[PDB]
RNA sequence: GGGCACCACCAGGAGUGGAGCCUGCGGCUUAAUUUGACUCAACACGGGGAAACUCACCAGGUCCAGACACAAUAAGGAUUGACAGAUUGAGAGCUCUUUCUUGAUUUUGUGGGUGGUGGUGCAUGGCCGUUCUUAGUUGGUGGAGUGAUUUGUCUGCUUAAUUGCGAUAACGAACGAGACCUUAACCUACUAAAUAGGGUUGCUGGCACUUGCCGGUUGACUCUUCUUAGAGGGACUAUCGGUUUCAAGCCGAUGGAAGUUUGAGGCAAUAACAGGUCUGUGAUGCCCUUAGACGUUCUGGGCCGCACGCGCGCUACACUGACGGAGCCAGCGAGUACAACCUUGGCCGAGAGGUCUGGGUAAUCUUGUGAAACUCCGUCGUGCUGGGGAUAGAGCAUUGUAAUUAUUGCUCUUCAACGAGGAAUUCCUAGUAAGCGCAAGUCAUCAGCUUGCGUUGAUUACGUCCCUGCCCUUUGUACACACCGC
């Protein structure tokens, strides 16, 4: 009866990279079953957390440095599709690491 | 009690302690880590941060 | 280390000089009673005020009084 | 030490609530969050519990944890007046 | 004797050392100008660009944060508080003037802890640096020795490599190297996108005015080359030629995005050093200290002082320039809701900077960070000149509680030394060197520093042991705390 389209992004962050492309899949197999109109797993550019630091506490001997980093990936689907059924997808699909999390408003 | 035990630490090296030691000294303040450096290096692997480059 | 410099003058917290049974207040029939001073009036009775030279206060309210009495 | 005792009672009432408190290393704080006293004061009470028995402390990164030992939870019971059958967190509410 | 390395030298470049100025470190000075560290492996290091904080130093003051045990007061108060002015640097009750509060917390002792950017890194942990990112290290058999040990682990030739090929009382192995990982390069081949870019077309601006050219609009429709980033491939010294016991390999052409280990790193053995750090650390032994502290905490300074040494650095000695216009292109990043982040866009201001407004928790907004060095046309022409910009004076701004011992910015003014730097010595082999700016880091405010980034982009080798260091081998050794030896 309702059919109202909310238009709603699925955004998914994480660090563990293959997890996360697991879990994208996932849901992609899920929007099939469910047959929807969505554009496909949107992958946006890795954002790298650097952290430079003297390998050193004291100071002393040659300087030498440590670069520590992290790796952020940041992936959006975009379902043209009720509310319902983006529910009933949140209910499904929840791994460990992967940050999901839903927009909703267009 | 005492009235006056406070200068104003709103802001620089004092108000900015790290969260393990409590130091004023090597305080990495990027992405709010607010960790004196050696600390930082001793736990980086378990807070995400991995050398590859 | 660098010796420590000795002027010599200490300066200790004070005992205080405690005292109760305090000589305020009275009584002369023994059925009633005649308060000596007199009481707060921002915080109610039985705190007495602080009796000096044209200069009160009282100590609920750490010190805070103006007017004689 | 030097408390006012009404505040120490109300820390008391707090940590019997709880069956446990968490507290900062953080002296010259106004307040503690939840009860109404300085920070100080309520870790300088802890302390004194620690010593004679009671508590068991943990200083790990600027935060204080706090557990009560049987004794220290019948002698806190002591201290407020109520009998038994009561708080803490040594079982659960109902169902949780 | 034989190796290796632009932390060695050649062949060259850029230099530093001279000049001024920054900043380190001495020396002196000073209440105190806190301390750690001195060949490489101390000296822009302590992420150490100190205005207080930081901070450890000095002059001064405040505070207990003296846990706990046990007695002296135990309310005829234990001790807690305390406006008023003198007091006090001082709306520090710091107290002596005071005579009101405070109710057994305490407090007065005695056991007992606690804190200390106090000490000792030659008492330790962990981490780091260095021998060494060099090529080194080990054990199982078996052989040689009574034995410590030795051989394997090596004449030679290769290799960046104890890398391999070979020769062989040694055989097969492990660690280290390699492999590995990350990143930097290729994909008109896949999977993808109004948070990335285009094509047609709508409306729409201007042109020439024929159909055509540039645009602007998230109006439609469709694409994935560039974008990202998932999955894969792709290079293995491939094909050919020589050269080399026709081995390991090396040298040259061809193709290929890539033929220097494809480039760059990340990790990185055994054994160590009395290397550094007890001033990252509720990592810590012991000593010291331990309630007028060497604890803490306020306040004012100081680390920045100057006859003078060296050490990183910046700015220049101009004409390959300077100054004006004009042209006008990057990549790493980073960035706030309990705070005050980046901050476009509009108005004010010669500037700095103010204001209103937004957009952004971020491929969306700042941001195409239209960065500089560059390129073009003009003004000065080789004169301590318009090169050079120091010291200076003043004002205007901003950050903060506080700017004098200019914090920094801007405005005018002052125009010093220095015509490429002696003995010496550093760095370097390709998108490197050098130049150029950006970038975050620290950060309330300050970049001459730093980790990165891209832009411009060469000269000369592509070898050798002459020096320097290091490595082995053979030698000699009255040394073994091992030449700072005996
Ligand atoms: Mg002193
Ligand atoms: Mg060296
Ligand atoms: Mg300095
Ligand atoms: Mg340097
Ligand atoms: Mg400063
Ligand atoms: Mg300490
Ligand atoms: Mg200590
Ligand atoms: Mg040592
Ligand atoms: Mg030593
Ligand atoms: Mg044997
Ligand atoms: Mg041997
Ligand atoms: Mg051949
Ligand atoms: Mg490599
Ligand atoms: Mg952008
Ligand atoms: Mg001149
Ligand atoms: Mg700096
Ligand atoms: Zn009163």
């Amino acid at each position: 009866q309702e059919v109202v389209i909310h238009k709603i992004r699925i955004n998914l962050t994480s660090t563990k990279v293959k997890q996360l492309e697991n879990v994208s899949a996932n849901i992609i197999k899920n929007a099939e079953t469910f047959k929807l109109v969505k554009k496909g797993p949107v992958r946006l550019p890795t954002k790298v957390l650097k952290i430079s630091t003297r390998k050193t506490p004291n100071g002393e001997g040659s300087k030498t440095w440590d670069t520590y980093e992290m790796r952020i990936h940041k992936r959006y689907i975009d379902l043209e599709a009720p509310a319902h059924i983006v529910k009933r997808i949140t209910q499904i699909t929840i791994e460990p690491g992967v940050d999901v999390e839903v927009i909703i408003a267009a | 009690e005492n009235v006056w035990y406070s200068h104003p630490r709103k802001f620089g090296k004092g108000s900015r302690q790290c969260r393990i030691s409590g130091s004023h000294s090597g305080l990495i303040r990027k992405y709010g880590l607010n960790i004196d450096r050696q600390s930082f290096r001793e736990k980086a692997n378990d807070i995400g941060f991995y050398k590859y480059r | 280390k660098k010796v420590y410099t000795t002027p010599k003058k200490i300066r200790h917290k004070h005992k205080k000089v405690k005292l109760a049974v305090l000589n305020y207040y009275k009584v002369d029939d023994e059925g009633k009673v005649a308060k000596l001073r007199k009481e707060c009036p921002n915080c109610g009775p039985g705190i007495f005020l602080a009796n000096h030279g044209d200069r009160f206060y009282c100590g609920k309210c750490h010190s805070t009084f103006a007017t004689q009495k | 030490m030097l408390i006012p005792k009404e505040d120490r009672k109300k820390i008391y009432q707090h940590l019997f609530q709880e069956g446990v408190l968490v507290a900062k290393k953080d002296f010259n704080q106004p307040k503690h969050e939840e009860i109404d006293t300085k920070n100080l004061f309520v870790i300088k009470a802890l302390q004194s519990l620690t010593s004679k028995g009671f508590v068991k402390t943990q200083f790990s990164w600027q935060y204080y944890y706090y557990t009560l030992t049987e004794e220290g939870v019948v002698y806190l019971r002591e201290y407020l007046n109520l009998p038994e059958h009561i708080f803490p967190a040594t079982y659960l509410a109902g169902q949780s």
